[PDB]
RNA sequence: AGCCAGGAUGUUGGCUUAGAAGCAGCCAUCAUUUAAAGAAAGCGUAAUAGCUCACUGGUCGAGUCGGCCUGCGCGGAAGA
């Protein structure tokens, strides 16, 4: 099982995604996160700072 | 060589239909059985050939009497065309001057390079005749890389510095990738046409078309399917590059600070639309992959991830186009696909107007409990483009619904708003109102109010005996002039609603509104009804009244 | 061709012929009007 | 007079120009252009009045020379 | 009855303004040019165009046509 961190998503039942660990400490059973912007996933829209993770590109600014 | 073959018939059709101003620089010698060669209308001589086939050796002959009268006729009309866009050679014709054969050979060549008239020649490839004469014309009348003006283009910057793609062997390196096809035994064989410049096998080139920077692996040339490696990439030629990634179909490669002379060409329409289902979803991953590398090399082929039904949609150009594509999968790509059909976009809507439906939720049993009791007025809203698909208005005046609960109650309605209990589909055009309610102290939480209104939603929904709504997708077509009615009736039968039709340049444009569900593979039908001389586009227009019969049918 | 057991005139072009005792309707225009004995 | 070349009963309202969508094949089913029809319409129909529903005679020749003669609103 | 003829104007007459224009129907079911012609019986049209007919001119040269009442027949009518 995996957790789609960040804000919302666009994934449904097909999307091929890359997985890394990291327990949510909150939802038992979950043991893994889903890398945003990885192989099928969209990097979050408008993530100004700490944008390295969430695969949010350097702003055009 | 076949029964009913008339040369002259074509030289008329090419005008009556295409208007190419034919110049039959060729003319045969005989009918089905009697075809025995052609008459060369540049030297006024005729050619006879060897035994029936094999085109062993040419027999250099003259004009036989049976056609001499005719050949001279068309000739004077042929040389009448020897000068029609040029005053110098015009007086040659005006004075009837015996213009030099080899000269007038090039006079028309100018016109063909001017792209006005075309060589019209006759021969039987199956009988080996007429072909050789044609091949000679391929030289004596066809252009070369230097015979065409160096194409104008852009550079990379704003003004784009309109350039010319000189085929000179000193012009900076430039070439476009027109074909993309991965070979099984070798690799991703990419084809490209050398436009300008040269290089040995292997150079780092700036693909300014997409702003890329690549290399060159082996520079092999495809005879037909046999790998022929080359080193010098000579200007003006064609060959197949290998070992590249970023080079999508239709991309120009230029390394020496010589940006692209780019042009775009591929813009057809994936008219045919189907869905496909792989067996054993593990086969779905590879299908996602196979289609990925597949659907990228071929341009006009598209794939969608349906935002409504999450169906893998194939988008293709023609009936056969999809047929071969999937044929490729199972065969050479190892992919078993079951061809399905598109899903729908049905929407739930309430027909009538409710009046007082109330939703109560009380479960005490002791301890902590929940309580809720509201009333609503769900009304068929105008199916307007107001983003508020449902329109809701607070209507508690006495202060009997504490502020906290509003977001809660509306969520209860809005959560059930996209389930449309009648058929599981989403809901639209709803004039919902909140006119009265009643809250219990502490035992009432936000939770109970989400429920109560949802259930309240249901009875009024059930008291509204809801109706469906298919999506209506606008349609515009094009059929010359003779299929007018035949196309319309076809559309009429499809449960469409005609909405206007016009006459133009050479076609009849018709505007209609027909349910999308009936467009399953319409395109092929139209081409059949119009000798393939017709096509259309179709895009969303609105959701409209569902058909009663299908309403009870569409139900799973 | 219909074998309706009761023949009738459908249009102008329809006409009755008593070939063989069999009643026949022949249509000079519409071959669908062509039925046999009734 | 002119036999079957192009004769059609039309022009309900002579108060609009460029009758592309509404008319189109109304006379276009046979041989007439739209852009020039209204340009021809301007030629004589704006002198009587614009707005009234006037009826006109559609006359067309195979020599690709279309013209008309106006009447009074029925 | 056949053979040569014709079979018109406002007029696309509204509306449900998509458009039913003699030909989907509702409405009316006009008045004129009138040897005659209905603002229409039928074939043909998304809606037109198109092809004929009623009625009427001549020819031609004599009987012709539609119901009612009954007689006797035909079809309906396929088994080991």
């Amino acid at each position: 099982t995996s957790y789609i961190g960040g804000e919302g998503h666009n994934l449904q039942e097909h999307s091929v995604i890359l997985i890394r660990g990291g327990r949510v400490k909150d939802l038992p059973g979950v043991r893994y996160h889903t890398v945003r912007g990885a192989l099928d996933c969209s990097g979050v829209k408008d993530r100004k700072q700490a944008r390295s993770k969430y695969g949010v590109k350097r702003p055009k600014a | 060589d076949r029964m009913g073959a008339n040369f002259l018939k074509v030289v008329n059709q090419i005008k009556t239909r295409l208007g190419a101003n034919p110049v039959p620089l060729q003319l045969a010698i005989g009918a089905e059985e009697h075809f025995t060669g052609v008459v060369d209308l540049v030297k006024m001589k005729a050619i006879n050939w060897n035994d029936a086939d094999q085109g062993v050796t040419f027999e250099y002959e003259d004009i036989p009497a049976d056609m001499v009268e005719l050949a001279n006729e068309w000739h004077q009309n042929l040389i009448e065309s020897a000068a029609e866009a040029s005053e110098e050679l015009m007086e040659k014709y005006l004075g009837g001057e015996e213009l030099t054969e080899a000269e007038i050979k090039g006079a028309l060549r100018q016109r063909v390079l001017n792209n006005e008239i075309i060589l019209v020649t006759c021969g039987s490839a199956f009988k080996n005749k007429g072909v050789q004469a044609m091949l000679d014309a391929v030289i004596d009348y066809l252009p070369s890389p230097v015979d065409v003006p160096a194409i104008n283009g852009i550079l990379d910057d704003g003004k784009d510095t309109p350039a010319e793609r000189h085929a000179s062997d000193d012009e900076p390196f430039s070439a476009l990738a027109f074909k993309i096809a991965t070979d099984p035994f070798v690799g991703n064989l990419t084809f490209f046409r050398v436009y300008s410049g040269v290089v040995n096998s292997g150079d780092t080139v700036l693909n300014s078309v997409k702003a890329a920077r690549e290399r060159f692996g082996r520079i092999v040339q495809m005879h037909a399917n046999k790998r022929e490696e080359i080193k010098e990439v000579r200007a003006g030629d064609i060959a197949a590059a290998i070992g590249l990634k970023d080079v999508t179909t239709g991309d120009t490669l230029c390394d020496p600070d010589a940006p692209i002379i780019l042009e775009r060409m591929e813009f057809p329409e994936p008219v045919i639309s189907i869905a496909v289902e792989p067996k054993t979803k593990a086969d779905q991953e590879k299908m996602g992959l196979a289609l990925g590398r597949l659907a990228k090399e071929d341009p006009s082929f598209r794939v969608w991830t349906d935002e409504e039904s999450n169906q893998t949609i194939i988008a293709g150009m023609g009936e056969l186009h999809l047929d071969i594509i999937v044929d490729r999968m199972k065969r050479e790509f190892n992919v078993e696909a079951n061809v399905g059909k598109p899903q729908v976009a049905y929407r739930e809507t309430i027909r009538q107007k409710v009046t007082d439906v109330e939703g109560k939720h009380a479960k005490q049993s002791g301890g902590r409990g929940q309580y809720g009791h509201v009333v609503i007025d769900m009304y068929p809203l105008e199916p307007g483009s107001n983003p508020k698909g449902y329109e809701f208005i607070n209507d508690i005046k006495g202060g009997v619904i504490p502020g906290e609960y509003i977001p809660a109650v509306d969520k209860g309605i809005q959560e059930q708003l996209k389930a449309g209990p009648l058929a599981g589909y989403p809901v639209v055009d709803m004039g919902i109102r909140l006119h009265f309610g009643s809250y219990h102290d502490v035992d009432s939480s936000e939770l109970a109010f989400k429920l109560a209104a949802s259930i309240a939603f249901k009875e009024g929904f059930k008291k509204a005996k809801p109706v469906l709504l298919e999506p209506i997708m606008k349609v515009e077509v094009e059929t010359p002039e003779e299929n007018t009615g035949d196309v319309i009736g076809d559309l009429s039968r499809r449960r469409g609603m005609l909405k206007g039709q016009e006459s133009e340049v050479t076609g009849v444009k018709i505007h209609a509104e027909v349910p999308l569900s009936e467009m399953f593979g319409y395109a092929t039908q139209l081409r059949s009804l119009t000798k393939g001389r017709a096509s259309y586009t179709m895009e969303f227009l609105k959701y409209d009244e569902a058909p009663s019969n299908v309403a009870q049918a569409v139900i799973e | 061709m219909k074998v309706r057991a009761s023949v009738k005139k459908l249009c102008r072009n329809c006409k009755i012929v008593k070939r063989d005792g069999v009643i026949r309707v022949i249509c000079s225009a519409e071959p669908k009007h062509k039925q046999r004995q009734g | 007079a002119k036999k079957v070349q192009a004769y059609v009963k039309l022009q309900v309202a002579a108060g609009m120009a460029n009758p592309s969508p509404p008319v189109g094949p109304a006379l276009g089913q046979q041989g007439v252009n739209i852009m020039e029809f209204c340009k021809a319409f301007n030629a004589k129909t704006d002198s009587i009045e614009k707005g009234l529903p006037i009826p006109v005679v559609i006359t067309v020749y195979a020599d690709r020379s279309f013209t008309f003669v106006t009447k009074t609103p029925p």
